[PDB]
């Protein structure tokens, strides 16, 4: 009974302190920064061969190889430069909502409605891709996957809980709790010591991977957060919501810096990504388009008109030389 | 592709493309049906030819030169809105209801209304099954169908009671171009695959009418 | 002449938009969509010659023999293309509605370019004679100048019979069979869409019959007159020429109507058009 | 484990015919291109024939074109070589090799054990200047081999392979394009070069590094080897 | 009665953070995207000779 009052007043103290820091809005400091101009980007590649809708995609750290997951039960590894199909992996279950590419490139991960994260070893002595391990323990579907090393991976489920695994042993090293709704995405910090997760409770929180503790929690979205990504320097991140807006949060300031809404936008964002510098913010919507945002001034700097269906995934190469987008029309398109 | 090793890589890519195409062909005669309903609704015992195969359960019985896949999403215990779009392309939705569980009738109706009007299922037809007639006939005599539906005004006979139940379920459509194929089945009813097949036949024909430009 | 030009404008606008809409797709096109696009292209090419026929029937041919050959080849090619494409569309509908269970596919776009290319090649081979034999002649019966054949009367009869049996009878029989069976299957189905399907099919069949039967009926009349089954006289010949003119007008009207009776009534095509206009 | 074993060699009369069989066991044989390489008594490796995955592409050396034919039996996991008219120049130990080609692969990693065949009685040229190189353990060594054309390509990949053959054993892959360490070899080996001059350098030489080192070009068929450089202890 | 016990404890941890002015935090983001501005191919088109696509 009394704790409820204590809970309410603690929230007020956070907000009151949060209000003290705000002196000038992000848009009010960077008003005299010259714009970026119309960002005209044209398709360069069109990877076709996926039959059903594409739900996930990840870039190799070498900025040349790709991995994409489709509802047809196939996981294809593409050579971006030539459009060659390096690998094609059959999946046990055709309901896949995520996929990840290991930093070393030796392994690849997959998961979905089956509640299992499957890990496939690509560099085998037998010349074929085999499932090295299957990770179980989540009681709901799997939303995201991100490798930390060759022997450590982070997952998020609709169970309202994230986890950290030890692929060698196969058990669950640490479990992160605190969300009150489905967890829909996460992005690993560049130094791989913290990460953030966007949930359906209209909130995102910052987690210490080593300590298994929630360091911070960020609010402001009116609906579920569909996607999330770290700023390149690791001191901010951006979230995409069904609210039809994206927002930029700062860890040190611990607030929301800017919003990326336009009156002509009505649908929700499905993916979010940054450029190598961090000035462009690319997000994919349900209107079959991706908008490039001048993250420093919140202006539509361009549109990637393409695809005949919803855009489900986004990606930018570690070198920043290309952008890849997948859609429900079963096509990946590379832009430059 | 000039280089000798780049020529062999191009060959490997084509061998993959060929296998992808063949797999698509072999998985083209399959009709995907989504199973829904509350617990103890008979959703696990519709067609006695199961051949099954926590998470998502699939069943892949075959009948009359056609491959039917029945997907059961029970046990997810999550918010449907975030995984329902995965089934946007199913041919039809099979819905099961238990006529002998009055206290669960309201939950079934709430489920039906939400699914029938989902933005993703604006075009997918529904096959409503009203299971366990025999218990319904035995239970109605002892307990009138007034406690579950206080607004019921018709007689207390089996024929009239069932029609009212079906009417309420059909009353949630609130849209054209989507039809509901309601049927009544018992525990000892072997001909359940036949009902799904012919209903799917009408669903397929209706879709072709749209594709062929006749609608 | 105003109605002729008005017919010209609507035909160009109708077919052109249909062709534009279908070409604005980034993915595969349904079999019937491909056939509709080919029919629109063929009908556009055919209607491009409307002023030529109007001028020739008005006063006389003054464009020389080369333009005769070119226009005649164009016209025969597009005429046979239209007939065979309508037959192919009816067959496609039959296969997709009567044998829908046995041709079910899980969303692969079946390519149909083979039939389109075969139809176009057969049309070109049928029209070959136009490139060689059609020319301009100075008649002594009417004191005018028209564009006509120079084949022997037996050759003219053979060509007329070929036209009748390869442009009208076979397409008509194919359409009748296909659409009658489509109606039979639809009337024993369950849904809220069968009503409009039956109505549209009946409308299409009636339009085709009542727009094509008159011209080929006049052609059969001329064949009978040239075969000795009928007597030649000035009044009969004048009536035959008047029937030719009116039937050709009706045929051009059908060609201008074709976009409306095959494309604009479908929900898919209307949504495609609206989306293209929005872009 | 991976295993290629060959059989069918022996003594044959000139002008006769024999068939060599190479049975694979322990990998996805259907996905690997397969080569035949022969080494006449104390002469040096020489490429013979190549059959791709799916049997789409087949190549032969000019020496054996017309006489030899290579066939693959995927269901039975066997590789064949049919030799029709054998001269006295075909006597050699024939090796069965496996190659898989995709972006970033190692296409000559595993070699067969070899079968001995005895018979009674334009191209890129790669040269290894030195034939022998005395050395003691713990001393750095360097081996170099030139070429006629520049093995560098528009891709930026230099197509040069380094193989080590130990006394009485089959060759082993060390460096597959110009500097990439083949899986399983110690990191002491290194490779470098530019265009037409290459060098393989060994640091902290061990007692197991004694053998013959061959350099091969995979830029275009027919594949050609070097003369070979021998290390003496 | 016990489910909310840990909820208040988490807030106490989250309320004790040494925050900084948004003016400083915003400025740092502006500086980063400017220093690493010449190394971003998408922001400024790269010559067609250096473009792998
Ligand atoms: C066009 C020419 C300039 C050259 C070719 C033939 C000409 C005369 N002719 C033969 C009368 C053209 C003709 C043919 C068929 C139809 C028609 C009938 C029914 C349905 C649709 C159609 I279309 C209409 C007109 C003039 C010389």
């Amino acid at each position: 009974d009394q704790l409820r009052q204590e809970a309410e007043q603690l929230k007020n103290q956070i907000r009151d302190a949060r209000k003290a820091c705000a002196d000038a809005t992000l848009s009010q400091i960077t008003n005299n920064i010259d714009p970026v101009g119309r960002i005209q980007m044209r398709t360069r590649r069109t990877l076709r061969g996926h039959l059903a809708k594409i739900y996930a995609m990840h870039w190799g750290t070498d900025s040349r190889l790709l991995v994409s997951a489709s509802q047809d039960g196939k996981l294809i590894i593409w050579d971006s430069y030539t459009t060659n199909k390096v690998h094609a992996i059959p999946l046990r279950s055709s309901w896949v909502m995520t996929c990840a590419y290991a930093p070393s490139g030796n392994y690849v991960a997959c998961g979905g409605l089956d509640n299992i994260c499957s890990i496939y070893n690509l560099k085998t002595r037998e010349g074929n891709v085999r499932v090295s391990r299957e990770l179980a323990g989540h009681t709901g579907y799997l939303s995201c996957c991100r490798f930390l090393d060759d022997n450590q991976i982070v997952t998020s489920s609709g169970d309202t809980t994230c986890a950290l695994w030890d692929i060698e042993t196969g058990q669950q090293t640490t479990t992160f709790t605190g969300h009150t709704g489905d967890v829909m995405s996460l992005s690993l910090a560049p130094d791989t010591r913290l990460f953030v997760s966007g949930a359906c409770d209209a909130s995102a929180k910052l987690w210490d991977v080593r300590e298994g503790m929630c360091r911070q929690t960020f609010t402001g979205h009116e609906s579920d957060i569909n996607a999330i990504c770290f700023f390149p320097n690791g001191n901010a991140f951006a979230t995409g919501s069904d609210d039809a807006t994206c927002r930029l949060f700062d860890l040190r300031a611990d607030q929301e810096l800017m919003t990326y809404s336009h009156d002509n936008i009505i649908c929700g964002i499905t993916s979010v990504s940054f450029s190598k510098s961090g000035r462009l913010l690319l997000a994919g919507y349900d209107d079959f388009n991706c908008n490039v945002w001048d993250a420093l001034k919140a202006d539509r700097a361009g549109v990637l008109a393409g695809h005949d269906n919803r855009v489900s995934c986004l990606g930018v190469t570690d070198d920043g030389m290309a952008v890849a987008t997948g859609s429900w029309d079963s096509f990946l398109k590379i832009w430059n | 592709t000039l280089s000798a090793e780049e020529r062999a890589a191009l060959e490997r890519s084509k061998a993959i493309e060929k296998n992808l195409k063949e797999d698509g062909i072999s998985a083209a005669k399959d009709v995907k049906l989504l199973l829904l309903g509350a617990d103890n609704s008979g959703k696990s015992t519709i067609v006695k030819q199961m051949k099954i195969i926590t998470g998502i359960v699939e069943t892949h019985f075959t009948f009359k030169n056609l491959h039917f896949r029945l997907f059961d999403v029970g046990g997810q215990r999550s918010e449907r809105k975030k995984w329902i779009h995965c089934f946007e392309d199913v041919t039809a939705i099979i819905f099961c209801v238990d006529l002998s569980d009055y206290n669960r009738m309201h939950e079934s109706l709430m489920l039906f209304d939400s699914i029938c009007n989902n933005k993703f299922f604006i075009d997918t037809s529904i096959i409503l099954f009203l299971n366990k007639k025999d218990l319904f006939g035995e239970k109605i005599k002892k307990s009138p169908l007034t406690i579950c539906f206080p607004e019921y005004t018709g007689p207390n006979t089996y024929e009239d009671a069932a029609a009212y139940i079906q009417a309420q379920f059909e009353s949630k459509n609130r849209s054209p171009n989507k039809e509901i194929y309601c049927h009544m089945t018992c525990a000892t009813d072997t001909n359940n695959a036949q009902v799904i097949f012919d209903a799917v036949t009408d669903i397929i024909i209706a879709n072709n009418l749209r594709g062929c430009g006749l609608y | 002449p105003a109605l002729y030009s008005l017919l010209f404008l609507l035909g160009l606008l109708g077919n052109g938009a249909v062709a534009a809409v279908l070409l604005s797709r980034r993915t595969a096109l349904s079999s019937t969509d491909t056939f509709l696009l080919h029919l629109a292209v063929a009908d556009t090419l055919l209607v491009l010659t409307l002023p030529l026929w109007a001028v020739d029937a008005a006063v006389q041919w003054v464009f020389g023999s080369g333009l005769c050959k070119v226009a005649g080849a164009l016209f025969n090619i597009n005429f046979y293309a239209g007939a065979l494409l309508l037959a192919c569309i009816s067959f496609d509908r039959y296969l997709n509605i009567v044998h829908a269970t046995q041709l079910y596919r899980r969303g692969p776009p079946a390519r149909v370019t083979l039939t389109c290319l075969a139809v176009w090649g057969l049309c070109l081979l049928f029209a070959l004679p136009d490139f060689i034999f059609l020319s301009a002649h100075h008649d002594e019966r009417l004191n005018a100048t028209h564009c006509q054949y120079n084949f022997p009367q037996v050759g003219r009869t053979a060509l007329r019979v070929l036209q009748l049996v390869a442009g009208f009878l076979l397409p008509l029989l194919v359409m009748a069979y296909c659409y009658a069976h489509i109606l039979a299957v639809l009337l024993v189905s369950r849904g809220q869409r069968r009503l409009r399907a039956m109505r549209l099919v009946v409308v299409v069949v009636v339009a085709f019959a009542l727009c094509w039967t008159p011209y080929h009926l006049v052609v059969l009349v001329d064949i009978l007159m040239d075969l000795g089954a009928l007597a030649r006289n000035c009044g009969r010949e004048s009536r035959v020429d008047v029937a030719k003119s009116v039937t050709s007008g009706l045929g051009y009207m059908h060609c201008c109507l074709n976009p409306l009776l095959y494309a604009f009534v479908g929900v898919k095509f209307r949504e495609r058009m609206w989306m293209l206009l929005l872009r | 484990d991976v295993q290629l074993v060959e059989s069918g060699g022996g003594l044959v009369q000139p002008g006769g015919s024999r068939k060599l069989s190479c049975s694979a066991s322990g990998f996805a044989f259907s996905s690997f291109g397969m080569h035949w390489v022969r080494q006449a008594p104390e002469k040096g490796l020489e490429w013979v024939a190549y059959i791709s995955s799916g049997s789409g592409t087949i190549y032969y050396a000019d020496t054996v074109k017309g006489r030899f034919t290579i066939s693959r039996d995927d269901p039975k996991n066997t590789l064949f070589l049919q030799m029709t008219s054998l001269r006295s120049e075909d006597t050699a130990m024939y090796y069965c090799v496996r190659s898989i080609y995709y972006y970033g692969s190692s296409p000559f990693d595993f070699w067969g054990q070899g079968t001995t065949l005895t018979v009674s009685s334009s191209d890129i040229v790669m040269t290894q200047a030195t034939s022998s190189v005395p050395v003691t353990p713990g001393e750095s060594v360097s081996i170099s081999c030139r070429s006629s054309k520049s093995l560098l390509h528009s891709n930026g990949n230099t197509y040069l392979y380094w193989f080590l053959q130990r006394p009485g054993q089959s060759p082993q892959l060390l460096i597959y394009r110009m500097s990439n360490l083949a899986s399983g070899v110690p990191d002491r080996f290194s490779g470098s070069g530019s265009g037409t001059a290459f060098t393989l350098t060994i640091s902290r030489l061990e007692a197991e590094d004694v053998g013959v080192y061959y350099c091969m070009q995979h830029l275009e068929y027919p594949l050609t080897f070097g003369a070979g450089t021998k290390l003496e202890l | 009665i016990a489910q909310a016990r840990k909820l208040v404890e988490q807030l106490k941890m989250e309320a004790n953070i040494d925050r900084i002015k948004v003016s400083k935090a915003a400025a740092d983001l502006m500086a980063y995207c400017e220093a690493h501005a010449k190394e971003d191919p998408l922001l400024t088109p790269v010559p067609a000779s250096e473009n792998p696509f």
